């Protein structure tokens, strides 16, 4: 997750530092963390025990 | 077989006796309100203080359980024992238990529920006996701390025994691993009944339809490459909805469209079965939100067709129905909403059906083709029909107008159809 | 207690009667989606 | 009578795949398969236009 | 004479007789709570 | 005309539909708490569509 957080921190942040007419809403970062938040209930919900 | 095979047998009919004090300790430690330690101390009446206290709040959030107070949470009860008991009369007492557990299912969240489920898990030992409707009733609370405590003082079945890696674990069972617990068809058999019973009580609610639809659906997908195992699962979940579809209730209904769409698309199924799925459908469509969802998955199954009379007349009976439940300006407004799904060959056989049943409602083929484009096999169809309608039903406005719609549009077809018609 | 002597179960008579749940893919004419059947020569 | 579809290749195995019946300089592909990883070779679809056959020698 | 009301439930306390519970168990009706 | 042009003018007129795949229903157990019946439902066809 670090490496997934880290990975969408960088384009979140390189998108609100760069822009031009950034609107002050946040759109970029929260679909980035609608990501984030589906690959870690994917790589949580994997069980490591035989079933 | 070995000695100590048979032994194990006689050990787990002689699970709940408490022949000695070791045993003694086990059997009274299991709880779920209360660690080993101080479980040990308790005695019943103390813990049948809680649960006269616990019941009665329940009674005035929902007034059935104030029955149970008069069986088996009466102070008779205190001095009841399931071993000492005959044949006939756990039947009885079996039957109580299933009944509670039915109605603490939707109530697991409340805190009184946890305390009166305590009795019967002290004085019954229903995580003994009664193992199974235990663990159905909570199935939905899987991610709860609640049926986390459920497995640790629980024996598994031999049916639940995907949940054997998460009894005393940390973490709650994952998503992932209930779809394979229903994915065994021996399972669904033993769910469909614990659904049935429920049907039938009108004891269900959302949470539970939810969880019961989202299993399902999933199973399906599992096993969307392996044709045979699909063949297997239709006997079974298509049986469960006709059962939810009987339900008044619309949550039930509305799980029914779910779960019946998913097939459709996962397998083709025959116009017999698809048919006859309509009629159970429309047989007891009275609520709205129930009435939205039907709609849409009547669209779905006829795009699954793909036969010959794939864009045949619905038969009169079918036709009469539907109209009922949806007068001729409802599917003009569904017709109407820029984000329909694609419903083409279901309003080809409507249309169809309209020529050869209602002949006042030919009007209303003009607004409906209008609205929506059809393919063009599928108008082909439309065009031999009203052809047909010209040379026996009287020349009308209306009639001819229609034909003036095709003629504005594609006249070669039309030419096409006259010339193999006449 | 039990004798036989639009109906809401129409849905579970049509499965008691037919036991092939899948429409037979000889009388349709587009193929099936996944699976192929395919035989060497 | 009027071809409906339309492939075209590539050495990396991408197979654009393009519905001539929906005209535009920028036209967008239905759907874009790459389960072969190499060129490909031989593009050939079935005479009544239901199987696409593509191979890479 | 027979026994009046009031003594049975004295009866039933202090004897602790369970054949009026085992009774409700058996009249017991699923569809009637529900 | 044939026959045949009937049954080729079949294939062009039939659509393309999204199969339902393995991993294509999985997500649904992670928003199923506190939704009205109907909300799921919708979603169902959202991804069958």
């Amino acid at each position: 997750i670090a490496r997934v957080l880290a990975a969408k921190a960088a384009v979140s942040l390189r998108y609100d530092a760069l822009a031009e007419d950034r609107d002050d809403s946040g759109d970029i970062g929260l679909e980035s963390r609608a990501k984030v938040e589906n690959r870690l209930s994917q790589l949580e919900g994997r069980d490591l025990r035989t079933t | 077989s070995s000695l100590s095979d048979q032994l194990a047998q006689v050990a787990s009919n002689n699970a709940t006796v408490a022949l000695d004090r070791k045993r003694r300790q086990k059997l009274h430690s299991a709880s779920l309100i209360y660690n080993s330690k101080t479980a040990a101390t308790q005695d019943y009446d103390f813990i049948f203080e809680n649960a006269s206290k616990a019941l009665e709040e329940l009674s005035q959030i929902e007034p059935k359980f104030a029955i149970f107070s008069r069986t088996l949470f009466s102070e008779s009860s205190i001095s009841l024992d399931r071993n000492v008991q005959t044949k006939e009369e756990i039947k009885d007492l079996d039957n109580a238990i299933n009944a509670y557990l039915l109605l603490a299912s939707s109530k697991w969240y409340l805190a009184p529920t946890l305390h009166a489920t305590e009795w019967l898990v002290r004085r019954f030992q229903i995580h003994v006996k009664n193992t199974e409707m235990l663990l159905l009733s909570t199935l939905n609370y899987y991610q709860t701390p609640v049926f986390k405590r459920i497995l640790s003082i629980i024996k598994l079945p031999p049916l639940f025994n995907c949940l054997s890696n998460f009894v005393r674990s940390e973490k709650p069972p994952t998503a992932l691993t209930m779809i394979k617990l229903f994915n065994d068809m021996d399972f669904l058999k033993l769910y469909t009944s614990y659904l049935d019973q429920c049907i039938k009580h009108n004891a269900t609610y959302t949470n539970q339809l939810l969880f019961t639809t989202c299993c399902f659906i999933n199973v399906v997908a599992f096993n969307s490459n392996n044709d045979e195992k699909l063949n297997q699962l239709v006997p079974i979940l298509l049986e469960i909805s006709a059962k939810l579809l009987a339900s008044k209730s619309k949550d039930c209904q509305i799980a029914a469209h779910t779960i019946l769409v998913v097939f459709a698309t996962a397998l083709p199924l025959k116009k017999t079965i698809i048919l006859a799925a309509m009629e159970t459908i429309l047989s007891n469509l009275d609520a709205k939100e129930a009435k939205h969802s039907a709609l849409l998955t009547i669209c779905k199954l006829f795009q699954t067709l793909k036969g010959q009379g794939n864009v045949d007349q619905l038969p009169s009976k079918i036709f009469k129905l539907f109209d009922s439940k949806f007068d001729t300006v409802s599917i003009l407004t569904f017709l109407d909403k820029e984000d329909k799904p694609v419903c083409d060959k279901f309003i080809t056989s409507y249309t169809r059906s309209i020529a050869r049943y209602d002949r006042s409602k030919l009007n209303i083929i003009l607004s409906l083709l209008k609205k929506i484009r059809l393919e063009r096999y599928e108008v082909r169809l439309i065009i031999t029909d009203l052809i047909y309608l010209s040379e026996i039903l009287e020349d009308k406005s209306q009639l001819v107008e229609l034909f003036e719609y095709f003629i504005s549009i594609n006249e070669d077809l039309v030419l096409k159809c006259l010339k193999s018609l006449g | 207690d039990e004798s036989d002597s639009g109906d809401i179960n129409a849905l579970t008579k049509i499965l008691s009667t037919t036991y092939n749940y899948k429409d037979t893919l000889s009388n349709s004419k587009l193929l099936p989606p996944k699976k192929l059947d395919i035989v060497r020569l | 009578k009027q071809n409906r579809w339309l492939a075209v290749g590539s050495e990396s195995g991408f197979v654009n795949l393009y519905d001539r019946n929906n005209t535009s300089s920028t036209p967008t592909p239905v759907a874009a398969l790459d389960q072969l990883t190499t060129t490909i070779s031989n593009l050939q679809f079935s005479p009544d236009g239901q199987i696409l056959c593509m191979a890479s020698r | 004479p027979p026994p009046d009301e009031e003594e049975q439930l004295l009866a039933k306390f202090v004897f602790g007789d369970t054949t009026d519970l085992q009774e409700n168990l058996a009249k017991f009706n699923a569809d009637f709570i529900f | 005309e044939d026959e045949e042009d009937i049954a080729l003018e079949f294939i062009n007129g039939e659509k393309k539909d999204k199969l339902v795949n393995m991993n294509s229903f999985t997500s649904m157990f992670d928003n199923i708490q506190n939704v009205q019946m109907d909300t799921f439902f919708d979603r169902v066809m959202k991804v069958l569509t």
